Parts: C-alpha cells; structure tokens; sequence
C-alpha cells in the first residue's frame, strides 16, 4: 500500500519531533525509520518499530501504536537536520513498501 | 487442573499453581470462637503430612519460589495468604486444619529468559539476553510450553498484541512480582501465528517473539 | 487437659540460663502463653503465642518448640525474673493451665 | 493501659461475692473478659468468658450453673457473681482482657491482668 | 575495517544497460537480505528488489519488475544489479543494504548501506 506521511514538519531546536507514519492496519506491521542526509547514505535510527541500534544518539526513539507510528527524535539539535522515512515490509504482497518521507528541519 | 474454584470458606485445590493465590477466608474470632485451625500460622507453619500432624516451617516443604502474606485490615475477617509458583519440583502437599492443598509439579517445560540483571537462581532454565540476535529474540514454544520474562520495564500491551493478523492466543498471563510469564495454549490451529512484547534494558529495546 | 509442667519443682542460680520443658495431654500446636506470677501483683504475660515476644518484655526471655514440647531460654537470670511461670493451652474450649514453676533463687 | 479491680471481700460460706472489673485506656467492647481462679497452693484455673459487644457468656463445665456473669453499658463494668460457695471456692480472682480477640491471631492471651480480688471463705 | 563498498559513478545513454555492482567485504554473503534502493534527484527513496540468500528470490517492485534482474554469483560474494531500458525515470542514486535473513521478515531492518553509484540517464 501507500504510507501518507506528512510532506514536512517543522520543528524548533531543543524540542521533540514527531514524524508520523500513517497506513492502514500500520500497527500490526513494522516500520523501519532511514535518516537521510543531503548526500550521505540512509543512517537507519529505528528498526522493528521501536529498537534503538548499537551506534547512535540515545535521544533517537521511536513507537507504532494503532494506525500511526511516530518517531520522537527528542531534543532535536544541530545534525538532525534530514529527511527520516518509515520503511514497512507489506506480508501479502511480499515486498517491502517505502515511505514517501518527512523532512525536518530546526 | 479441571477445576474453576480457587476459594476456601472442606475446601481441596488440586491445581497447578503459576503464582496463583489461596484465600483463607477465616473469621476474626471475636463472633464465633468456638471455630479454629490446628496449625496457627497456616500456610507458614503447616502439617506435611495428614496423620502424623507435626508442624513444619513453609521453607522446608517443597515450593521454591514463594511469599506468605497476612493482612488484617478488614474488619469484618481476616485472611492468611501464600503465593505458589510453578518453580516447584515435585508435588508436595500440605493441610491447614480441612484445608488441602495440591501443589501439582508442572508437566511441561520451562523456558525463562532474563533480560534484567538480577539472580533467579530459582529456575536456572534459560536463553539469557545473548541470545538475542539483533535485539530481536525468537523463541519457540512447545505444546503447553511455559515462557516467562523477567524485564521489569514491561511496558504496556504485553502479549496483547501480536504482529501480522492473527494474534497468538494465551490461556493464562500472569505479571506477578515484576514477572511476565506466558502460557504457551498448548493446542493452536496454525503454526504461523506470532505474539509480541517490549523491554527496556540498558534503554535499548529487547523485543521476544513467541511461535508456535 | 491436664498440662502437666514436669520441671516445675526448680532453682535457679542468678546468671545462669534455665529450661522448662511444658507438656500437654494432647496435641495443641503453637497455642501456648507464658505468663510471669511474681508473689502476689498479678500474672505478666512474657511471650504471646511462644514464638514472639510481648512488648516490655527484654531480650532475655526467649519461647522455643511447638506441637506438643515448649521450652524458655533465659541469658541471664535477673530478680525480677524470679516468679512463677504457667502454660495456657489456647486450644479446645476450657482452657487448662499449668501447675506452675517456681523458679527459685 | 491498666486494669482496676475492685478491692477483696471476704464473703460467708454459703454466700455470693460479687467481684467489679474496670477497664481504661481501651475499648470496653470487643475484649472477652475473662477470670481465673488462683487457689492457694494451686494453679491458675479458667472459669469462662464474657463478650461485651453480643452479651453472651459461656461458663466452664465445673461451674456451668453455679457462676453469673453481668456487665453495665452505661458504667462500662463487668461483675461476676458466684453462689453456692465452699471451702475450695477460697482464692484471688483475677479479670484480664484478651489483646488477641480484636485481630488476627485466635490464641486467648491474658495482656494485662487485675489487681486479684482476694475472697475467703 | 567493515563497510560496503559500490562501483564508481557510471553514464549511460537512454535506452542502454547498467549494472551495479556491491560487494561485501566486512561482512559473509548469505548471511543477510540483498536489498536495492534508488534516490531520485530531489526525490524520496524507492526500494527496486529483494533476493533472499538461502534460494533465489523473484521479489523486485511493480514498477521495476520489467526490467530488474537480480543475480547472486556468492563466488565473489558481491551482489550484482543488471538494469536495462533506462529513462527519465530510471535516473537515480542507487544504494545497496543488508538486514538479516530470518523465517519471518518484518523484523530487522537496513543497518549498513552502500557507498552509493551515481547513474545518469
Ligand atoms: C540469569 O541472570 C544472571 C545475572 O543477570 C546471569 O548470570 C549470573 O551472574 C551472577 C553474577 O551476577 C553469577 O554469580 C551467576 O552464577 C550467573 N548465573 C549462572 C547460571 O551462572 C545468569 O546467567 C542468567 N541465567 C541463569 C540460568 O541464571
Ligand atoms: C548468559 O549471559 C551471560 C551474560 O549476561 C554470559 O556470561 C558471560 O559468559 C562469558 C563466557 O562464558 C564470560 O566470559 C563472561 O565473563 C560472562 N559474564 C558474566 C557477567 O558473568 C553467559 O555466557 C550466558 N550463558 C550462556 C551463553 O550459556
Ligand atoms: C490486605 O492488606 C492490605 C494492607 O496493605 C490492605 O490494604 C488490603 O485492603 C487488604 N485486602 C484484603 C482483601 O484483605
């Protein structure tokens, strides 16, 4: 199917983010959360909805719940300033569908 | 086991025991005290046996895991209370004076994964957090297979939920003591079928996944 | 019920640690009460259900056994300590005290 | 906490005594009320109890018609009478109040006690 | 001492083949999903394919289904893309990634990238 994130949010430094990933049925399956830099290769932030990598920021989090899953980068500061996608393995149609993105800016 | 009633007002509980509780419904005595129990501290200090009635301390009897609570703030009667637990290796029974009760080792297995850092040298039948690949844990379960997980930041929604439909139905849920242990149905219709929770250790996210 | 106290003959010298074993017709579990009947006063209950101790009793009295067999420990014999001590069978209707033992000086 | 007893009497042979108990700093109810028999030269011994809340009493086989129990609400006072006394009715009667009844434990413990009403006869 | 490392930026005319190449030198193939990803020029990602590691996997995106073939040598252990009928469309920045190959999928997720191939159309 098609994830209906927001084509921007805006945000201020020092403050929570929420980017939220909207699809249909989205809590019973997993979003994977990319952060893209300008240039620089997809840096994955969250995986399997809510899991934290071994290298990265603490203040990177992120939950699913219902309809909606949101990435609640915590005190945004000066390097966040990217474009985050939500990724979603669709089970019926065994391939995996991407995330149109969120830019978010400080 | 077949069998719905877990209250004593010739009260026999023969049933397996997952930190189920025992309510000893007694009278405060200040109304009728014609009524008694032989053994005074029930459920602490009770007979082993049903003829030679000696008295023996409940850490000597054969429960492993176990908590003995007496609370007397209602007025109108008073209870002595004991916790069981499925750590039990054998089925020790005990009676309070008839208050019998069956404590049925379990028949099934095990399965215990500690994600917090703490020593339940109770049941050391495990899979640690090492094994957990990726922060992602996969354990299977057997017929009637007794999981349990000991992360005491539990969350919200645990086994409530489970990912891609349908939803891997649990008899029993019990989060006692900061201990989540999960019943395995012991009869599923499809293999494919999954339940999920989340735990929080060292702020990172340990996620287990149980299947069939 | 007769609970008969086979030690109650006694004498004790001061300081020294003492036991008395109490003993009932039948089987009445941790039901027992020692009390302290100094000459004339009135009877002082020392230990409430012979495993914990009443308040303002010290720390050298001490209840021990259950079922059928109960025993005092005492650290160190004091003259307050001197008096008559009684078993009271909490079990069964009528309750049977004991004969007494006087734990002489 | 303490327990006032009425002073000694000494009644005839063949008379009735009747012994007073006072209670202070409790609860008059919700406490049995119960008195001993400290025979000269023999041990305690249990004569029955008496519930303040229901009024009730219950008396030892030895005296199931001999002694009577009463009490008054308004003065919060409990009497015992005894007729038909002897020669080994003389003793100090004591009455103590059970600090078990109000909760938990069922055991009958004997807290605080009276002063001992001396009755000879 | 671990990454993963793609071919140099390429040029090719409309209408012609590409193949990019990424081979995996930290980390054994077949242990993970092959995993391919193209950005569009001021665009959002768009993932062409998957093939599974243990058997071959026809897993490509409806839109690249046509002309998508994904091929696994495991000799050199790298992973080839063979992209064909270029456009306007199939312009992009190509990025090849790896998540962990397990009976179900969802789970896991795209921790390491490549390096990047530039194709212009
Ligand atoms: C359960 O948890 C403990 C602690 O998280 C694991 O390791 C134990 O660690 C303590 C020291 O903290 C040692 O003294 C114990 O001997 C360790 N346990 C064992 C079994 O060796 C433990 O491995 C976990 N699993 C089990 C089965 O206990
Ligand atoms: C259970 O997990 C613990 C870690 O929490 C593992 O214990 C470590 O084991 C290695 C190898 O034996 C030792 O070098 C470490 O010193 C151990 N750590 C501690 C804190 O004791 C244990 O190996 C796991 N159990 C297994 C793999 O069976
Ligand atoms: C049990 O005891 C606790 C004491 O903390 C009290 O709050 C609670 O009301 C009691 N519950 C029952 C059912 O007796």
């Amino acid at each position: 199917y098609e994830l209906t994130q927001p084509p921007s949010v805006s945000v201020a430094p020092g403050k929570t983010a929420r980017i939220t990933c909207g699809g249909k049925d989205l809590g019973s399956k997993s979003v994977h959360w990319y952060q893209q830099k300008p240039g620089q290769a997809p840096v994955l932030v969250i995986y399997y909805d809510n899991i934290r990598p071994s290298g990265i920021p603490e203040r990177f989090s992120g939950s699913n719940s219902g309809n909606t899953a949101t990435l609640t980068i915590s005190r945004v500061e000066a390097g966040d300033e990217a474009d985050y996608y939500c990724q979603v393995w669709d089970s019926s149609s065994d391939h995996y569908v991407f995330g149109r993105g969120a830019k978010v800016t400080v | 086991s077949g069998f719905i009633g877990y209250k004593c007002n010739f009260c026999t509980i023969h049933s397996y025991f997952i930190y189920d509780k025992i309510r000893l419904i007694i009278p405060k005595k200040s109304s009728s005290p014609e009524f008694k129990i032989l053994p005074e501290k029930c459920f602490q200090k009770v007979y082993t046996d049903y003829e030679n009635r000696v008295e023996t301390d409940i850490s000597e009897l054969g429960l492993i895991e176990y908590e003995i609570e007496e609370n007397d703030t209602n007025p109108n009667y008073n209870e002595r209370t004991i916790t069981i637990s499925p750590f039990s290796p054998k089925d020790i029974e005990f009676f309070c004076f008839m208050v019998h009760v069956r404590v049925l080792k379990y028949p099934h297995n095990i399965l215990f994964t500690n994600l917090t850092n703490d020593l339940f040298t109770y049941l050391p039948k495990t899979y640690n957090e090492s094994n957990f690949v990726s922060n992602v844990l996969e354990v299977e379960l057997n017929d009637g297979e007794l999981f349990v997980l000991a992360c005491e930041l539990i969350n919200k929604k645990c086994f409530q939920e489970g990912k891609e439909k349908a939803l891997y139905k649990s008899n029993k849920i019990i989060y006692h003591k900061n201990l989540t242990i999960f019943k395995a149905p012991f009869y599923v219709t499809s293999k494919d079928v999954n339940t999920e929770c989340t735990c929080k250790f060292k702020n990172n996210n340990y996620k287990i996944v149980l299947k069939p | 019920i007769q609970m008969t106290q086979s030690p109650s003959s006694l004498s004790a010298s001061v300081g020294d640690r003492v036991t008395i074993t109490c003993r009932a017709s039948q089987i009445i579990s941790t039901y027992l009460n020692w009390y302290q009947h100094k000459p004339g006063k009135a009877p002082k209950l020392l230990i409430k259900s012979a495993s914990t101790l009443q308040s303002g009793v010290p720390s050298r009295f001490s209840g021990s056994g259950s079922g059928t067999d109960f025993t005092l420990t005492i650290t160190s014999l004091q003259p307050e300590d001197f008096a008559t001590f009684y078993c009271q069978q909490s079990y069964r209707d009528p309750i049977t005290f004991g004969q007494g033992t006087r734990l002489e000086i | 906490v303490q327990l006032v007893q009425s002073g000694p009497e000494a009644k005839k042979p063949g008379a009735s005594v009747k012994v007073s108990c006072q209670a202070s700093g409790y609860p008059f109810s919700g406490y049995y009320m119960h008195w001993l028999r400290q025979a000269p030269g023999q041990g305690l011994e249990w004569m029955g109890w008496m519930n303040p809340n229901s009024g009730g009493t219950k008396y030892a086989q030895r005296f199931q018609g001999r002694v009577t129990m009463t009490r008054d609400t308004s003065i919060s006072t409990a009497h015992m009478e005894l007729r038909g006394l002897r020669s080994d009715d003389t003793a100090v009667y004591y009455c103590a109040r059970d600090y078990c009844t109000g909760s938990s434990c069922y055991r009958t413990d004997y807290d605080y006690w009276g002063q001992g009403t001396l009755v000879t006869v």
